[PDB]
């Protein structure tokens, strides 16, 4: 890949790891409204349930997300790296060939 | 003022690669670090003894493609005292003039700032980051905490208040008096549309109903806690006007 | 005398003519009298026709042809000893201080070999610091080279002139600190910062030498002002019998330093741009730093990362000399703990039992589990909230809160503008100290007790007046 | 096809005399325009021209290619100072100015630079390019095609030139693939003439907007792309349906694409196109489908398009 | 039909190497360029003064991994008045001969298309 | 490991000789081919033997490694032409070759192409490979190893060896950390015979239908490393258990290397293959677990490990 | 035992560009592997003719970033019959000597593992 393409895509999963995580802290909000429609409920009481599931389900989605997502910016990470001393040697042997 | 470095350098490259001198790194010969720094140390701040004159440099560096790992970047941002980053991002954005807050970083310059705007800008520094970590939720901003809606609120308004028309430099007492009210958060209420006619409705406020006290922070440099109350007062005013 | 003529002028290259028949050897240094002061020129190459090839300690901008070269009959050689103490030195060894001449007995040149092997040391030591966060849990090698990580405003500078001033206190060893291709601004802050702390005193006694090669100078200079610096800690190990400081302010400037030294050279550049000798070179610099029979020289370096990538060839090439390394970082200032010594991510490969002994090493790994156990669950006891947890666990965070207040310390340097009296703490009340919290002798003690205070006994006599009050 | 089109519309509305130069393009695309420029009176064999014709294509040498730049300069300079005029230059490959130095470079016995270019790529630009400029003794209106050799715009011959240029046009192969012609990138092409002071207040506030509101639809596709558009705002809702509508009204037919769109070419004036914009970012058309918009000579296309689909 | 003008570059990268020639871009020669369009040029129309005849040039690149943003690609498209595209995934699809419809073009065929398949099209 | 698995299973059955060139690998693997060629009787050394042995071992000068594979080939010639034979060839790591004409040409003092290889690097394995060829006095097959630096399939010698190769299998680190071995690559490698005319309709019919389902795994993977596969729709759901089971189905025991898996070896003919990934793709076995499609023999094999694992 | 193969690397690499050889991968000289294949080819167990003596070798390799992709690594790896990885995630979660049980493989030594651990294992 050209440093630009691994750039890029790292920037991309930086954010999508942010927009996880964001999406989790709000879903853990509507879990607390959830839990106190849940609660006040104890057919409404099983969509207050369904309810709480639902957002107790996505808050356990967007953190286990945002762990992959954080493990994958380590690896492209350490590919970035990698890909920036290769074109950097590359291209003085380039200029170096040239010279000669 | 040095408007680009970068030619310079390309054209020493010109200069090493014709006189047949052996290339590096991108075919710059090996010293054009040195030269970039031979030029930049001669910027200083002399003592009493000689003269106390000063000469300050702005270098200009022109990062193809963003890259600030290309070579001439990062010779000179490893010799420079501090650096201003512009974004493509951020200008299309609206974002004018497009400075990055979070990567411009001013290593000394901070102990010269003018102490009335320290005095504001200590808190702004603290929203921004606040707000540049928040952000992510103004896609989502259903349910979210009142923390994290007021960070949004805050940040909003003073992202919209740090743009600025070209040509049209501020006096520090027309600076410190806006950022007082936006940090303090008298804008919190305004539409964030409205905060530019804001600006100039509340500098044309102060200078003709409080001038004597745009000249007091002018003249001493520095809000008294009597300034700053006479202040808060004159913004509550026009805010309550506004 | 051997003296010759300019022949060439290629930048910061100068060839010399030797008709003498007598060439100097490599590393010899050749000096031309300017009309302000002189020009220093190290030998690189023998070219043959009795010419050499020289890299210029200075700009060459008025040079002639035919101009005239002395051979010093040796390598750049600076003055050594107690003269050197509270001095600014240049590359060559001239004062820059303007307080005239260092006037010392003897000079010694700046390339020489490192001890043989059977002169070195066979076991590691520690260096005691007195500075707790380091004296537990990432001490310091005797003789050793420690990396030095952060960024600015982490405070680098006030911890650099407390060890400073704690080894010349805790061991009367001397201090050297040499500036490589530092910003000028930056030096005179240095020198201002030294004299108002007092480990300068320019009626007085100093405590540090200070050594400088600055970003314009050419890249001969910059490149050797490491070696001198290191020539003069040398002496005072060799000569003195010391335990010595040498605090590098940048490797990476030293390893830049030889790149554009041996790309001007023409040689063909390498892994990364970086001088095929680059191993060597770095080799050569810090293999030199080691204990002998007479003393040790200590070297605190500052590790820069050219772009946080830690596999990039300078660091890699730096990493593989280092015994410790402390990581001063933004967070642990932000909760007020000063010096703001990472705890965990500061690292010391003699934190081993056979080095330490048994005790040292198990109170280190049991604050190490705690504090790396309190934040590990640090975000979670935030979502979930402080009574969300295990009454244990809640003990654990109870002592790891109070364990990292306690590794707050005041230093005597910061007096002069924090006004709380400074304290140095020896190693063994470090550990006793630290044992004890772990013990959970003092769990009722309240844990603002233990912020900036000089051990366990200064802690009780903390909580005694603060009760009182 | 955008500089045929900027001939079209200018060149014989220019009221002025014009110079053509070929740098390293196709010999059939010079014998193209020549019977074009016979055909629509520009030239007149039997009469009066307006236009001189300055061809190096790219058969020719290296040596050939390096120089008729110079020429076709010579000839435009003759007009501005020596008849006073007000001309108009088109320049179709500059980039093969600079390509034709870096093949000789080499046999020269120079070393080569950054990728292989001449050292001196910089400063024989920078002659070239500096003769081209309006003077008090009369202007000079330039329009240079740049190549960019892997489409990549940091390659030292385009990254140069972008320092010559009073306007730069962008154009992108995503764009032309996504259809969208005449492919001109709405970001990062650029004009030192959109200031308040030029344009008026009301061009550049709706330019503004609309530039606000295509970064704003490039940021979310990130998210668009893993979360899909459910994710989004009401709020981004609108601005990324608002987005795809301005991005396809941008496009437009040509004449000369009448060949390949099939659509008879329209042309769309300045005050006509703020209007547009405006009411668009007014909300004004948020009912109307996406597909209105597209290849389309103004809102009252729109309208009009809008009916036929509905019609259909 | 040149079935791979993409080996003829190579081959004279080669022989630029052997002339000790240094290498541009991809570590092409510079003029590799010129090598591709003093070539193509060739094929031509002729008038009837010339006396009508014509040669027609299919010249074929081979892309990787259809990258048709690489140097070579992007040099003989700048040259060759259009392109059919061949796509890997319509011909592993069994859609052959493959030809993308959308990223194929003639830039000057169509004024030479035959007229009824013209008006059915 | 393959190449020992392609000598025992063909090279027996083969009617006619066999040479095997070691360029530049181990002189422990030399050893011990030479003793499993006795053992299997390949050689008699007291009667008539069907192989020769060719070896310039990574111990030889570049000299050496660069001329051993034309002495192979030179004998493999001489059986094809002289004797009419068919022959099979096989040379270990070809790659050997091409670096040691790197090491030599830089000692000659040419200048490089690309990361360091000699010029002539096309030519020289033109001239090599084109003595390989078939002919009507006689058939040569020929299996050719060839390393890959650094995994690195864009290096100029992978590079130039796959323009000239009927078939390739790329072994992929990937895929061999996953524990899949043979490590083939089912979607880089390809054949020339993979044609309906060649190997019938309903094989290509299977092998497309593979392929499309391993190829639509790989678009989905970084989703599904993302989100997990819960966010994908029931027909990627059932398309990806799918692909896996396929996957981990092309797994298989090598009789060579039961040493390190325990399995003893299995060979698994080519129409029940084709019947077993056939009756895999109708969705007849997607109720048995993946673990029952690793590491077997054939489509038999899973069921009767299938069995196992539910009876355990 | 070689205590550090990468370092002689290093070091041939060093005086390969002095001598204005042609830097090939990662600045290495071309013949890098045949500096290590030529080392590591001397490690042998010979025949009771040649007295049934044997050397046998252990090279050491740094990884960066723990990249057994990188050049040398994989140089050494197609020269050894066999590796042992440590990994360092392991090493910090106090699991030593680290070895990781899936990288790590011995492709001969097998048969020379005493029996009564082959039979336990
Ligand atoms: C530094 C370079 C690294 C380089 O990338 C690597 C290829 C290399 O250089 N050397 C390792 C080469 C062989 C070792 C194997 C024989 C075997 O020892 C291990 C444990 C492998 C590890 C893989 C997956 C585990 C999984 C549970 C599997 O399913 C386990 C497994 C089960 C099985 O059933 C009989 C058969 C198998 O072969 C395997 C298997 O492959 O595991
Ligand atoms: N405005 C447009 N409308 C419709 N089609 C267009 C337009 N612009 C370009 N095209 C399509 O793109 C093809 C190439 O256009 P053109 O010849 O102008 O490109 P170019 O950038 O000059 O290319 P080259 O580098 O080959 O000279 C045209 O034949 C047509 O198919
Ligand atoms: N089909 C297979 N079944 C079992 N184990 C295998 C298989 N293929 C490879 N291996 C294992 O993987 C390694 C393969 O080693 P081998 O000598 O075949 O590799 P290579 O590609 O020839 O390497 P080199 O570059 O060192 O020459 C050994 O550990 C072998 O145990």
């Amino acid at each position: 890949a050209t440093l630009k393409e691994v750039e890029m895509r790292l920037k991309s999963i930086k954010n999508i790891e942010k927009i996880t995580k964001t999406m989790k802290i709000v879903a853990s909000t509507r879990l607390s409204k959830a839990e106190k429609a849940k609660i006040s409920a104890k057919m409404l009481t099983a969509m207050a349930q369904g309810y709480a599931a639902e957002i107790s389900a996505r808050r356990n989605a967007m953190d286990n997300a945002s762990k992959n997502a954080g493990d994958m910016i380590n690896r492209y990470s350490i590919l970035y790296n990698r890909t920036r001393q290769a074109v950097i040697t590359n291209e003085l042997v380039d200029i170096i060939t040239g010279a000669s | 003022v040095y408007d680009d470095l970068s030619k310079q350098a390309v054209a020493y490259r010109q200069l090493s690669l014709l006189l047949r001198r052996p290339p590096g790194r991108e075919a710059y010969p090996g010293d054009v670090f040195y030269l970039h720094s031979r030029l930049l140390e001669r910027a200083a701040k002399l003592s009493e003894k000689e003269g106390s004159g000063s000469l300050t440099a702005l270098p200009v560096i022109e990062t193809q493609g963003g890259d600030v790992s290309a070579y001439i970047p990062t010779n000179v941002i490893s010799i420079t005292d501090g650096q201003i980053f512009l974004e493509a991002e951020l200008f299309y954005k609206g974002i004018r003039p497009a400075i990055n807050v979070g990567l411009s970083v001013s290593r000394v310059g901070s102990a010269a700032q003018v102490k009335a705007l320290k005095q504001v800008a200590g808190s702004l520094k603290l929203f921004l980051a606040q707000y540049r970590e928040v952000a992510a939720f103004a896609q989502f901003g259903s349910d979210l905490d009142a923390s994290t809606k007021q960070t949004l609120v805050r940040g909003e308004r003073l992202t919209q208040l740090l743009k600025q028309n070209q040509y049209s430099p501020l006096a520090t007492e027309e600076q410190v008096p806006l950022i007082y009210a936006g940090v303090n958060g008298h804008l919190d209420g305004i539409e964030l549309s409205r905060i530019g006619e804001f600006e100039s409705s509340f500098l044309s406020y102060l200078k003709s109903n409080h001038n004597e006290l745009l000249t007091e922070i002018r003249e001493k440099g520095e809000l008294s806690k009597e300034l700053l109350a006479s202040l808060k007062s004159a913004t509550e005013s026009f805010v309550a006007t506004f | 005398p051997i003296t010759g003529k300019v022949t060439a002028v290629i930048g910061a290259i100068v060839d010399v003519h030797f008709e003498q028949s007598e060439l100097p050897a490599i590393l010899n240094a050749l000096e031309i009298k300017t009309p302000q002061g002189k020009l220093v020129l190290e030998v690189a190459q023998h070219l043959g026709e009795n010419t050499v090839r020289t890299i210029a300690m200075d700009g060459t901008e008025g040079l002639v042809r035919g101009e005239k070269v002395l051979d010093t009959g040796g390598p750049i050689s600076v003055p050594v000893g107690r003269e050197t103490l509270g001095r600014i030195i240049n590359v060559i060894g001239e004062p820059i201080d303007e307080r005239g001449p260092i006037k010392s007995k003897l000079r010694k040149p700046i390339h020489a070999d490192p001890p043989s092997f059977a002169e070195q040391s066979t076991s590691a030591e520690i260096l005691e610091t007195g500075i707790k966060v380091v004296d537990l849990l990432a001490p310091y090698a005797r003789g050793g080279k420690i990396g030095l990580f952060g960024g600015a405003g982490v405070g680098k500078t006030v911890f650099i002139q407390e060890l400073i001033n704690n080894i010349a206190k805790a061991h009367g060893g001397f201090s050297v600190f040499t500036g490589v291709g530092e910003r000028t601004r930056e030096g005179n802050d240095l020198y201002r910062e030294m004299k108002e702390t007092g480990v300068i005193n320019l009626e007085g006694e100093s405590k540090v030498a200070l050594v400088f090669g600055q970003m314009n100078e050419p890249p001969g200079a910059r490149a050797r002002v490491a070696l001198t610096g290191l020539t003069i800690a040398e002496y005072f190990r060799d000569e003195e019998g010391q335990d010595v400081l040498l605090f590098i302010d940048n490797i990476f400037r030293f390893t830049q330093a030889g790149s554009e030294v041996s790309a001007l050279l023409g040689r063909i550049p390498s892994a990364v741009g970086y001088q095929p000798t680059l191993a060597t070179d770095m080799g050569l610099l810090q293999e030199r730093i080691t204990t002998t029979k007479k003393g040790s020289v200590t070297s605190v370096q500052a590790v820069y990362v050219p772009a946080d990538d830690l596999t990039d060839p300078a660091p890699a090439t730096t990493f593989a000399h280092l015994d410790a390394t402390t990581v001063l970082s933004r967070g642990i200032s932000e909760l007020g703990i000063y010096p703001a010594v990472d705890p965990l991510d500061s690292k010391s490969r003699l934190l081993d039992a056979a080095v330490v002994g048994q005790e040292h090493y198990d109170v280190a790994s049991k604050v190490q589990e705690t504090l790396q156990t309190y934040k590990s669950l640090q975000d979670i006891i935030a979502i979930l909230g402080m009574d969300e947890l295990s009454e244990q666990d809640k003990l654990t965070v109870e002592r790891a809160r109070k364990i990292q207040r306690f590794l707050s310390q005041p230093f005597a340097v910061a007096e002069v503008f924090t006004g709380i009296p400074g304290k140095l703490v020896r190693l063994k009340d470090t550990v006793a100290s630290f044992k004890a919290v772990l013990e959970g002798k003092y769990d009722n003690i309240p844990e603002h007790a233990f912020y900036m205070v000089g051990g366990i006994e200064d802690v009780v006599a903390k909580a005694e007046k603060l009760a009182a009050e």
